């Protein structure tokens, strides 16, 4: 999980 | 062709001529790479993950050769422990999760 | 059937009767869920992600109903910002990444 | 990315  | 997920889905990519091992990740919104140098024309960003967040540099229209195709897209660089290609590039490679 | 990745690959799952929204993630080795209670029979763990690491509780042989099938597997619980099903369960669901 |  990666988000900006 | 497909990846059966008993091992990490990892491939080699060329970012602006430089070769990098990357993980293909459907739970990432975006892509982030380390150990590659890409220019002074970036915007500052922060991406959040599991253990907290990091500072990144966002570069647009970067040239990427992977899986016998050449595409242009957005890459961030920062202090990631592994390099990730997120959904933004996996859609451009015509990938789907199948069952 | 398949997921085309223009949107987050999210489904509803039942963990020991409780319903949860989960993200199907090929870049996760393992699965971690929050807001579900699963027992005192756990082992302590720490998982690392992008921004650092967290403490988890590992439960084995848990009952999971998802995509019209019932499987048993390992789930961790901890303070994740989103719930993840990692490769350990995606292999058990017969999923592949296709291109 | 998640690992133990």
């Amino acid at each position: 999980f990666l988000e900006k | 062709p497909q990846f059966h997920l008993w091992k990490r889905p990892v491939v080699t990519a060329h970012i602006e001529g430089q070769p990098v091992e990357v993980l293909l990740d459907t739970g990432a919104d975006d892509s982030i790479v380390t150990g590659i140098e890409l220019g002074p024309h970036y915007t500052p960003k922060i991406v959040g993950g599991i253990g907290g967040f990091i500072n990144t540099k966002e570069y647009k229209n970067v040239e990427v050769e992977v899986l016998g195709k050449r595409i242009k897209g957005t890459i961030m660089t920062g202090d990631t422990p592994i390099n990730i290609f997120g959904r933004n590039l996996l859609t451009a490679l015509g990938m789907s999760l199948n069952f």
